[PDB]
């Protein structure tokens, strides 16, 4: 089975720049196919046979290389552009490369913050999950705090990031925090504070049980 | 060109994993037409195809227990899999010529627990813009899917991944609407849970 090292794992790029991503190979390799696949998508073919441009894909994207080494370049990026990049070898044993993600960078965002208390139906059945959501922020980096009637909460929370957004390059992520409708209903005011570094004050989303 | 996957997404271990792939658009009478899965960690191995004169080519660590059939007379092509272990958990995607064209795919998992249908708890709270969500709890095995109002809301969705809690899946989904479509206009978030044929219809309340 021939190896297909993609580097680096993790590509950067900014709006409007040209990129090069890198497809090593173990052995000589005759062509190279290219795939693309954003988040919710199914992967969808780029370049096939190293630099053959395939239908419904922009002439932005083109690729080289030969033997053992070849390369996927993308002009003026795009934030639709942000996906995982996949390099193809076929032969008697056919494999794909690791992938390459190209994140995509832009103006940092503050998350806005909206903050949602258990419903009716969960807390018949005996539970009780308090649910935040910091949407479209930048960069990915951000911590959630948890108050329940002042006191800082570290067991029960659940955190979920979004892929990056290939709209407005930003970020999302679900804090949940889930306790028995006993431990619910034994405090009274819940609280979500989301610490970003667009702001040295965090943002602080809450409500009161009563 | 449209492929759909379809089968079981649960297969017990040393079992039989069988899937079908549904052409329309083109005939399966020429090209090549491929099986590939997809492991966690982005991680794609190449399955296998049945071309345009019935030949078929398998991925050699593959060829001991792996089929490809196909039923002209309906435009399809079949997948079969002996002996599953949980190694062979993945999403599985069939592909045409040069893996041009793809279906959704569909997520198989290889175990012996029984399916547990998810519960949908809705989110619901001033401002231009609300926030609304589904919390979808307590579900097995993978995946989800979760559409606001049949698809009309796609953007302004957000799809946060599972997480894996005490055996069970968790999830949950956002979208943000202008403060006069809720809840002016009813708001639905619908959950599909294919593994148990489980479909929820929650609707946002203010």
């Amino acid at each position: 089975q021939i190896v297909l090292t993609q580097s680096p794992a993790i590509m950067s790029a900014s709006l409007g720049e040209e990129i090069t991503l890198t497809c090593s190979a173990s052995s000589s390799v005759n062509y190279m196919h290219w795939y693309q696949q954003k988040s919710g998508t199914s992967p969808k073919l780029l370049i096939y046979t190293t630099s053959n441009l395939a239908s419904g894909v922009p002439s932005r994207f083109s690729g080289s290389g030969s033997g053992t080494f070849y390369s996927l370049t993308i002009s003026s990026v795009e934030a639709e552009d942000a996906a995982d990049y996949y390099c193809h070898q076929w032969s008697s044993y056919p494999t794909f490369g690791g992938g390459t993600k190209l994140e995509i960078k832009r103006a940092d965002a503050a998350p806005t913050v909206s903050i949602f208390p258990p419903s009716s139906e969960q807390l018949t059945s005996g539970g009780a999950s308090v649910v935040c959501f910091l949407n479209n922020f930048y960069p990915k980096d951000i911590n959630v705090k948890w108050k329940i009637d002042g006191s800082e909460r570290q067991n029960g929370v659940l955190n979920s990031w979004t892929d990056q957004d290939s709209k407005d390059s930003t970020y999302s992520m679900s804090s949940t925090l889930t306790l028995t409708k006993d431990e619910y209903e034994r405090h009274n005011s819940y609280t979500c504070e989301a610490t970003h570094k667009t702001s040295t004050s965090p943002i602080v989303k809450s409500f009161n049980r009563n | 060109v449209q492929l759909q996957e379809s089968g079981p997404s649960l297969v017990k271990p040393s079992q039989t994993l069988s899937l079908t792939c549904s052409v329309t658009g083109d005939s399966i009478t020429s090209g090549y037409w491929n099986w590939i899965r997809k492991f966690p960690g982005n991680r794609l191995e190449y399955m296998g195809y049945i071309n345009y004169s019935g030949n078929t080519f398998y991925n050699p660590s593959l060829k001991s227990r792996i089929s490809i059939t196909r039923d002209t007379s309906k435009n399809q092509y079949c997948l079969q899999l002996n002996s599953v272990t949980t190694e062979d958990t993945a999403t599985y995607y069939c592909a045409t010529y040069r893996f041009n064209y793809w279906g959704q795919g569909t997520l198989v998992t290889v175990s012996a627990a029984k399916t547990t249908p998810p519960s949908v708890y809705p989110l619901a709270p001033t401002g231009s813009s609300v926030t609304l969500g589904c919390l979808v709890k307590g579900y097995f095995p993978e995946p989800v899917t979760v559409t606001w109002n049949s698809g009309s809301l796609s953007s302004g969705v957000h799809t946060f991944p599972a997480l894996l809690q005490s055996g069970l899946y968790t999830m949950s989904s956002s979208v943000t609407v202008p403060s006069s479509t809720w809840p002016s206009q009813t708001v639905t978030c619908s959950v599909a849970h294919p593994a148990s044929s489980t479909t929820v219809d929650k609707k946002l309340e203010p």
